[PDB]
């Protein structure tokens, strides 16, 4: 019963949501530039900053709704396309349906849009995490950094082109564009003075991996003059070229997606970055690397043993889990948790295009939401209690019961209770790893889910419980409606996404 | 879009606005410079649009000659003893006898 | 595709699958990679001839697809390694039926080349199964 | 280019060869030429027009609903909002309650319509 | 270079490495011109040490112009210097020079940090006063600001228009018969 | 058993009471930073010992070359250092079982000919 | 003959400046070493071209 | 146009088909393509791109179908456990059901393993099995709403075809022996 109307509606929605975002950004930027001689806030109720905040927030939100609709259309379209290809067995019949483009808006960068489930999951993560982070950064943007209210819109446009393109070069360029806005945010919006050095560490560490990926892309392009991302089927790389490409790709994308030993920059940046931008970084900016690694390694044929890469990922997991205990800083502890989860996700991609990719994608989504939740809780603690250190913070539950309850439920979700996409992703990865290498699976599970979990829980429980006798004149009140509903939405997603259609998982 | 003159006019308008903003002067200062910048930008970008296509056409024509150089450069680059080998003997004789038509 | 009908079947249509020999698979893959130019040429020339003489009133309407004959013969020779004749008409009786099916797919039904390559490859596979050691 | 009708004579080719390389029916030739063997370009154009109209309706409805909800329920604290709505007239209260819901619901319904292919002619039995 | 029955086929354009070298030289000159124009717009005596990069901590135009020029010199992807560096690496891969690629990358990353470290010094406790005073007021030159703005636009969006510049440079180099 | 007098090489804070530190690393903010004013903008005076502990680890550093091996326990340090090698060797030994049996092996399988998971593959007229 | 000389010069220069470029403390030195680094990179590109 | 990467090995290549000898380091782009890079990277390289996409989808569906067999037999075991008391339960299970449970073990069905390690012959056999099931279904046209999409005219033609087929099958006499 599938008809061409659904196909064209899917394509039109995907194409036009990008232009909706772009036109919103363009209008907002034109207003901002041409309303004032100097593009800084006027400290009065009639400033354009209020309009810009409104436009950014409710462009992201409306584009997120349209993205939900377009993602559902894509799911139907992909399912029915697979059915059309698979169903017919007659040799004379073949599915050759050709679509003509609309005459209203042009194709951005003269590229035909191609959408995949992983790309749309990444785009949904971008939308939601960007919404949370923009909601967080309101107190940070003041009177000279208001120009960074558009950072998340720029991120959304970059990610949209990144996930809706079938061109290798455009793919790589979109991946590399993410550096400038993130560096500028960390440099100009971070309150702490150590953020200045943290930004440089972030730039250099990420750029080393960017150069590695650039070398790999140069190898692919120079050898294969193609750029369509599908002509690689008709060209085979020799053993030496293939091993060089996989090594470069893995190391370069692991610089971004933190792997052992390349997580020093991540720890520094998470500790010294804005509490609202740490959410976006951990939640989304480390998963574009995973998506790019998946695309490249599934496109290239590799005839090498992945034991070395699996060992690197497992070593990162073990290192982060063991170090969890020794952190009294909640933000650094959450950063180590992010490193652990990202290393597990990266390990999920070490078997080419096997079924491990499904667990990897689900784990990427759950880690995004869980890291957003954890960093937002740390943000609330730091903002109301003027410290994010375990020695200075104690007995949160008895003065701010809602915040303590949020911490406890965050710990329960992090533990991986059944009924959560966290548990589902752990089940996928461990079920595969048990047959792949059962002893390695046992070691990984033991370390991560006992030693790292206990180290993680020690600090959070100590902060939540106790007796806050110190500085009774300065104790805060409670979570606000904004914070409470953000926490509730994170919990709601982590719980209900387990009912998403199992066809794609 | 499609008109290089209009594209250059828009570029000049935005350049003037950006110059005013950077100098911190009101955007209405020196109004006569708006049409001036638009006209200059339109004309220069129109000329460059013509020049790029002329350069591309002449480059395509030059590549024909460069192919002749590559073929003869390859034969002269052959290592000693390879010019009479079975893989290059016929081509060498073609370029040394048939093309010796002066 | 790669399915054999059941000779003694209780119901009208029953099929049992078979897997071609590795030698046959290698031969077909290599020949397709080497001769893929001819198949694209057949598609492009088919469209070109239909455009040129598709109209009934056209002068060349009575010569339809004859120019494609050279491309088809070249593709057949390339796939069969210049053996078993120099023309599609010289196809052995073992592959004659599949050759007729391919011609019906391409020129009469005007079906997609995705469909008609199946029948052309079936012709090649029939020849290869018949001979075996002659092609390799 | 040597692939042309020039120089070709039906005398040279056999009758079976001519029958094999004979043009199909005129209708088949027209369908192949126009690429309308399965679907017509007009069907594609109609589908595209409906898709664009549906997207515009959905996006406009979502924007209207979101903005109306925000502006109506973003006037102040709970007490202030309750007092403002109490002083609000009957028709004004009705619109404030109904506008956002109707816009969002219409957008969602238009989205559901596309995936639900009810207008299929095989409904029988 | 391929031979098929004494017919030579050349899918390689020999006059391409020279064009890439010219492109790199032009890109470096453009970025150097941008930074030097920013310096010339201000008072020259203030800048005498790497610590004095804080003196660039002036109104938004100068501050961000310096920041983006430093990033472009470093080779950050979106900016102009990245195009030259990426094309150099692409040509090295085309010529099959893996060791040259390795050494280029080592030099590139070391130089990248060399440029980046100055962003740390750019931070200043207050806003600097680096403008010359004329008629009792700071002298801001509209002409140099306009030139810096054109340079900034091209630095930001060089990737979009790089195809035309590459065509022109290849056209110039094709006259050389090498 | 751990006591400060007899720990020797397992360092820990001494039990003896000490005077508060006169100088210690402290929180510092970017110039012209916008203050955080949540919940009435009430800031308490920080405890010197607590601030010192907050910033001690970040600034801690090794005094002499090779101190890392000796600090703590040499055996545990060597085991931690060799952990990646142990993991790789365990993976290879496990992969021996996979090779001899026929189960999943550590390789980049390429069942899909570059066809991404549920990707839209279409052509245009 | 030029290829080996260029390679040796490039390697020696890179390994000699890797440490020096981080020892300067002057704006003029920064500009000069930017020029020097770009010169070395272009020399490597020239080696690649003459290959 | 595709290109190549300069080779460093000093090995000699003897092509008996073309009757020439080359060196690995001296190969150009086309020679590299012909001699190196000519290996296969998929189960059925003989098939076209469209045909191999169909083959890949059928293989994925076949793996899911074998997993479905395992799930169905497990559900039947649960049904047997609930319906039949523990006495005689194992006696009744030591029948077709137990043999099928063992025959649907991990080597034959990929329950939760990342990859089902199948040779190209095994993949071809699985695809052939899926195609046999598809043929059996399409004989009676059970795939209209599920596992297929068709227009109204196609549905009507298929209904008429299935009606004729059912009539002929009914009119056929019983199979002897
Ligand atoms: C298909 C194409 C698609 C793509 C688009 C392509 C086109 C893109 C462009 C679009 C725009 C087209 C514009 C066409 C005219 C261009 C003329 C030209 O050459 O420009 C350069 C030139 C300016 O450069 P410049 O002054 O030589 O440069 C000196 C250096 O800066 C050095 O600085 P300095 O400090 O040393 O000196 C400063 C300056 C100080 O002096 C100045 O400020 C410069 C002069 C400004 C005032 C000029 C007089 C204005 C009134 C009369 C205009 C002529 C009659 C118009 C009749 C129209 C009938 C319909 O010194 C001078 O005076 C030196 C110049 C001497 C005077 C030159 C007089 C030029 C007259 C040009 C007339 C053009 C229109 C002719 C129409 C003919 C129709 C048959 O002339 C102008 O631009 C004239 C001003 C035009 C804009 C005025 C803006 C403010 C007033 C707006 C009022 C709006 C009212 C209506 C509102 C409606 C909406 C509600
Ligand atoms: C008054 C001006 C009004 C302009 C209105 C808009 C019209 C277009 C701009 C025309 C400007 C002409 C004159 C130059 C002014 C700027 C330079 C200057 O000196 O200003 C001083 C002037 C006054 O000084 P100031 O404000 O005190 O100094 C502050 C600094 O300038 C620092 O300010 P900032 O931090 O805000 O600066 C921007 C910042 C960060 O800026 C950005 O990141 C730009 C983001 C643009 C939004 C869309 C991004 C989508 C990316 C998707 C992925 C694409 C991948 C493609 C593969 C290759 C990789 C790109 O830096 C960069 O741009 C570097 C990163 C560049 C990334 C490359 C992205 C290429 C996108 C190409 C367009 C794609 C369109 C697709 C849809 C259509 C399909 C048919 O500055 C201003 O008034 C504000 C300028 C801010 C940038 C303006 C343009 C942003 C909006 C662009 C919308 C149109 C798309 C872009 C293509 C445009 C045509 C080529
Ligand atoms: C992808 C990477 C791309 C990298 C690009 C790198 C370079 C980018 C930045 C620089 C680009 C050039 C900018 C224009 C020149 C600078 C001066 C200027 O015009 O502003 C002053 C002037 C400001 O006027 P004002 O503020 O009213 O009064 C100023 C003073 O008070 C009173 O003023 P004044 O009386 O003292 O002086 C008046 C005079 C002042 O202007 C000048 O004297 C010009 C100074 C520059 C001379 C060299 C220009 C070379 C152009 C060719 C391309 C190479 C560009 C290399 C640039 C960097 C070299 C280090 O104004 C003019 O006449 C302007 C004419 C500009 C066009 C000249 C074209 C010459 C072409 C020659 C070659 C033709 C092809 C030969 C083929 C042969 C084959 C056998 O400009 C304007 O009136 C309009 C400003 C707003 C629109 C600017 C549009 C710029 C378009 C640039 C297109 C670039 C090529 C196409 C893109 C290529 C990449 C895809
Ligand atoms: C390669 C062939 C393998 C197969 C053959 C069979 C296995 C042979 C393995 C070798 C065993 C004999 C050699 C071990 C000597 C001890 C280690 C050493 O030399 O470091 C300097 C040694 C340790 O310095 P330290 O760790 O800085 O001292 C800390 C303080 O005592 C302050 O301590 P605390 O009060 O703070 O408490 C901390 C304490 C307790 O710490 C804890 O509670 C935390 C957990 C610590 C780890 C406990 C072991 C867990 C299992 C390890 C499995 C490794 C698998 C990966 C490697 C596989 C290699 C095949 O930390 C210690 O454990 C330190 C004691 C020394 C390490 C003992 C555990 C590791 C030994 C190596 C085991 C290798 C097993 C391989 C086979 C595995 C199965 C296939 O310094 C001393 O001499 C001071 C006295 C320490 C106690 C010695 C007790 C008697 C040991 C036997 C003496 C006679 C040896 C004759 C050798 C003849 C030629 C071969
Ligand atoms: C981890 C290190 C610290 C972090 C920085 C990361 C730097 C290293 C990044 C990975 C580089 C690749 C290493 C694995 C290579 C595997 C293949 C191989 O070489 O085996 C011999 C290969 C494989 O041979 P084979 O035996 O498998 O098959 C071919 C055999 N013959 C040729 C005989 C027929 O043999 C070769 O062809 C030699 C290739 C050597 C290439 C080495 C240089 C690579 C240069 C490009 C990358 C440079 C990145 C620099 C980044 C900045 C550093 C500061
Ligand atoms: C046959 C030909 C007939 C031609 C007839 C002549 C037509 C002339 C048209 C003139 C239009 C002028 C529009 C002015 C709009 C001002 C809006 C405003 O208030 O903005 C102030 C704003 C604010 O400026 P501000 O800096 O003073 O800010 C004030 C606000 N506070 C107090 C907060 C600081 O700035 C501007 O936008 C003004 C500067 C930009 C003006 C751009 C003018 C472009 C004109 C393009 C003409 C194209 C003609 C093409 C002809 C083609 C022919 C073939
Ligand atoms: C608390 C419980 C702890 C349990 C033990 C945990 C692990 C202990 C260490 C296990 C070591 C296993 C070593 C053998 C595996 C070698 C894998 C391999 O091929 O690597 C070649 C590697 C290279 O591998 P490669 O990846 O280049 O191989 C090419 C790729 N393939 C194989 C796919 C074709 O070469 C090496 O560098 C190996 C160096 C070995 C150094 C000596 C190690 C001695 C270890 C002795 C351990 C004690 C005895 C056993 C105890 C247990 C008895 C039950
Ligand atoms: C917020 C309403 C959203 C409506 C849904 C569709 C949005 C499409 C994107 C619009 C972006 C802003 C305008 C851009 C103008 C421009 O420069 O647009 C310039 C381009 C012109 O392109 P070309 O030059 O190539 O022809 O505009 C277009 O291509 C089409 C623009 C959109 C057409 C539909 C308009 C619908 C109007 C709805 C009115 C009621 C809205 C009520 C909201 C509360
Ligand atoms: N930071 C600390 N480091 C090391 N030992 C500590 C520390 N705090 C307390 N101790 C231990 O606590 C005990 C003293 O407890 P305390 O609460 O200070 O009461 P009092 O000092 O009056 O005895 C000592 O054994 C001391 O060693």
């Amino acid at each position: 019963m599938f008809n061409l109307n659904t196909i064209y509606l899917s394509r039109i929605f995907i194409e036009f949501n990008f232009y909706f975002l772009f036109f919103l950004f363009l209008i907002s930027s034109i207003i901002f530039y041409f309303s004032k001689i100097i593009s800084i806030q006027n400290l009065n109720q009639n400033s354009v900053f209020n309009f810009l905040k409104l436009a950014n927030i409710f462009g992201i939100l409306i584009s997120f709704f349209i993205h939900i609709i377009s993602f559902w259309f894509y799911c139907i379209y992909s399912y029915n396309l697979s059915l059309n290809i698979f169903s017919d067995i007659n040799l004379y019949n073949s599915n050759s349906i050709e679509l003509l483009n609309n005459s209203l808006l042009p194709n951005y960068f003269k590229s035909n849009i191609t959408i995949d489930f992983f790309g749309l999951i990444l785009l949904t993560l971008a939308y939601i995490v960007g919404f949370v982070s923009i909601l967080a950064l309101d107190t940070r943007l003041y009177w000279k950094n208001i120009k960074y209210i558009f950072s998340f819109t720029i991120f959304l446009l970059i990610v949209y082109v990144y996930v809706t393109v079938s061109n290798i070069l455009l793919f790589f360029m979109c991946y590399e564009l993410l550096l400038i806005p993130s560096f500028l945010i960390v440099y100009f919006v971070s309150p702490s003075r150590r953020a200045i050095q943290a930004s440089l560490y972030f730039v250099i560490w990420t750029q080393l991996g960017s150069l590695l990926v650039l070398i790999a892309i140069s190898y692919i392009i120079s050898i294969t003059n193609t750029y369509e991302f599908n002509d690689l089927k008709y060209f085979n790389f020799t053993n030496s070229e293939s091993t060089i490409i996989i090594f470069l790709i893995f190391l370069g994308f692991g610089f971004k997606a933190p792997i052992w030993p390349f997580h020093y920059w991540l720890t520094k940046t998470h500790v010294e970055a804005p509490s609202g931008f740490s959410i976006y970084l951990s939640g989304f900016l480390v998963k574009t690397a995973l998506y790019g690694f998946y695309k490249f390694n599934t496109s290239i044929f590799i005839d090498i043993d992945s034991s070395i890469f699996i060992a690197i990922c497992i070593m990162g997991v073990v290192d982060s889990s063991l170090k969890m205990w020794g952190q009294t800083d909640l933000k650094k502890l959450v950063a180590y948790g992010t490193i652990q989860e990202m290393n597990i996700i990266y390990l999920a991609f070490c078997w080419g295009d096997s079924c491990a990719i499904l667990g990897g994608i689900l784990f990427s989504a759950t880690h995004a939401f869980l890291s957003a939740l954890m960093f937002f809780l740390v943000d609330c603690i730091y903002r109301r209690y003027h410290t994010r250190s375990l020695v200075e913070v104690n007995g949160i539950l008895h003065i701010t019961p809602n915040l303590g309850l949020s911490i406890l439920f965050m710990l329960v979700f992090f533990s991986g209770i059944p009924g959560t996409i966290k548990f589902i992703s752990e089940f996928y990865i461990f079920s595969g790893l048990l047959e792949a290498s059962p002893f390695i699976c046992f070691i990984l599970m033991l370390v991560a889910n006992v030693l790292g979990l206990i180290g993680f829980s020690k600090s959070w429980f100590n902060a939540t419980f106790g007796m806050p006798k110190k500085n009774t004149k300065y104790l805060p009140m409670d979570l606000s409606f904004k914070e409470s509903y953000i926490i509730l939405y994170c919990f709601f997603f982590l719980f209900i996404f387990s009912y998403f259609s199992s066809i794609f998982f | 879009m499609s008109s290089m003159l209009i594209w250059g006019a828009c570029f000049g308008l935005f350049t003037r606005a950006a110059a005013c903003k950077a100098s911190m002067i009101p955007l209405t200062t020196s109004p006569w410079k708006y049409p001036k910048y638009m006209i200059v930008s339109a004309v220069t970008f129109y000329y460059f649009d013509w020049y790029r296509r002329m350069a591309l056409e002449q480059l395509c024509y030059n590549e024909e000659k460069l192919e002749r150089y590559q073929i003869r450069a390859k034969l002269q680059s052959l290592k000693i003893g390879e010019e009479l080998s079975d893989a290059y003997r016929e081509s060498f004789f073609e370029h040394a006898v048939q093309k010796n038509n002066i | 595709m790669f399915l054999n009908p059941v000779k003694d079947s209780e119901f009208d249509d029953e099929v049992k699958g078979f897997v071609p020999s590795e030698g046959e698979v290698r031969f077909v893959a290599n020949k397709n990679k080497e001769c893929g130019y001819y198949l694209q040429g057949i598609e492009q020339c088919r469209r070109k001839m239909v455009q040129l003489a598709g109209d009934s009133s056209s002068q060349f309407h009575s010569l339809g697809f004859l120019p494609c004959k050279r491309l088809v013969d070249a593709h057949y020779r390339c796939m069969t390694d210049d053996k078993f004749g120099s023309t599609i008409e010289e196809v052995p009786e073992i592959g004659l039926d599949s050759a007729q099916k391919f011609f019906d797919c391409t020129f009469q039904q005007l079906k997609p080349m995705q469909s008609c390559r199946r029948f052309f490859d079936q012709v090649v596979r029939d020849v290869y199964r018949a001979n075996g050691s002659q092609l390799i | 280019m040597n692939i042309s009708y020039t120089g070709l004579k039906l005398e040279d080719y056999s009758d079976e060869v001519i029958r094999k390389y004979k043009f199909p029916n005129s209708n088949e030739l027209e369908r192949f030429l126009n690429r309308e063997q399965t679907l017509t370009v007009q069907q594609h154009k109609s589908a595209i027009k409906l898709a664009q109209q549906d997207f515009f309706a959905v996006a406009g409805l979502l924007s209207v609903g979101s903005l109306s909800y925000i502006f109506y329920n973003s006037v102040g604290g709970k007490v202030i909002r309750d007092r403002i709505r109490a002083s609000r007239t009957k028709a004004q209260k009705v619109i404030v309650l109904a506008l956002a819901f109707v816009a969002n619901a219409a957008a969602l319904i238009i989205a559901r319509n596309a995936i639900t292919a009810h207008n299929f002619g095989w409904q029988a039995a | 270079m391929s031979i098929f029955s004494n017919i030579w086929i050349n899918n390689d354009l020999n006059s391409y490495g020279l064009s890439i070298l010219l492109l790199n030289i032009i890109n470096y000159l453009i970025v150097f011109m941008l930074i030097l124009s920013v310096i010339l717009l201000t008072n020259l005596s203030k800048f005498k040490s790497l610590n004095q990069f804080k003196e660039f901590n002036s109104y938004n135009f100068i501050l961000y112009s310096l920041i983006f020029s430093l990033l472009s010199m470093a080779g950050i992807p979106p900016l102009l210097g990245f195009t030259g560096k990426f094309l150099a690496i692409l040509y090295s891969s085309f010529k099959s020079q893996y060791l040259l690629i390795l050494f280029m990358t080592i030099l590139n990353i070391f130089g990248m940090y060399f440029y980046i470290q100055n962003l740390r010094f750019v931070v200043k406790k207050n806003k600097s006063s680096i403008l010359n005073y004329k008629n009792y007021y700071v002298n801001i030159n509209y002409s140099i600001t306009l030139n810096i703005i054109l340079l900034n636009f091209f630095n930001f969006f060089g990737i979009l228009f790089l195809s035309d510049l590459i065509i022109i440079l290849n056209y110039i180099s094709s006259y050389i018969y090498i | 058993n751990y006591h400060y007098d007899f720990c020797g090489r397992a360092y820990m804070g001494n039990p003896a009471v000490q005077s508060p530190p006169k100088e210690f690393f402290n929180y510092h903010y970017v110039p012209d930073n916008y203050p955080d004013a949540l919940s009435g903008f009430r800031i308490a005076y920080r405890d010197p010992f607590e601030v010192q502990h907050v910033f001690a680890y970040e600034n801690w550093e090794y005094q002499y070359d090779g101190q890392w091996w000796s600090m703590g326990s040499l055996a545990c340090n060597v085991l931690f250092f060799c952990t990646p090698l142990f993991l790789y060797l365990i993976l290879q030994v496990e992969e021996l079982n996979s090779e001899k049996r026929g189960g999943t092996s550590n390789k980049f399988y390429h069942n899909n000919a570059g066809f991404f998971h549920f990707q839209i593959y279409d052509n245009k007229q | 003959f030029f290829w080996i000389i260029l390679l040796i010069i490039s390697i020696i220069g890179i390994f000699y400046i890797i440490s020096i470029i981080f020892d300067i403390n002057l704006f003029k030195a920064f500009l000069a070493y930017s020029t020097i680094i770009n010169s070395i990179s272009f020399i490597l590109l020239i080696i690649a071209i003459i290959f | 146009a595709f290109g190549g990467f300069r080779q460093t090995d000093n090995s000699l290549i003897i092509d008996d088909r073309r009757k020439i000898i080359l060196n690995t380091r001296s190969l150009n782009d086309f020679q590299q393509k012909i001699y190196l890079r000519n290996f296969f990277t998929n189960y059925r390289p003989d098939l076209s791109s469209y045909d191999y996409f169909a083959f890949k989808e059928k293989l994925r569906i076949g793996e899911l179908f074998l997993n479905e067999y395992r799930k169905r037999i497990n559900n039947e075991v649960r049904r047997a456990a609930i319906l039949t008391p523990t006495s005689s339960l194992r006696e009744k299970m030591n029948h077709k059901i137990a043999d099928q449970i063992l025959d649907l073990s991990s080597p034959h069905v990929r329950g939760a393993h990342f990859q089902a390690v199948r040779s190209w012959t095994d993949a071809s056999k699985i695809v052939n099995y899926v195609e046999e099931k598809q043929t059996k279904i399409n004989k009676y046209g059970l795939q209209f709403p599920l596992l297929g999409n068709m227009t109204e005219e196609q549905c009507a033609s298929k209904e008429d075809e299935v009606y004729q087929r059912l009539l002929k099958e009914m009119q056929k006499p019983p199979k002897k022996a």
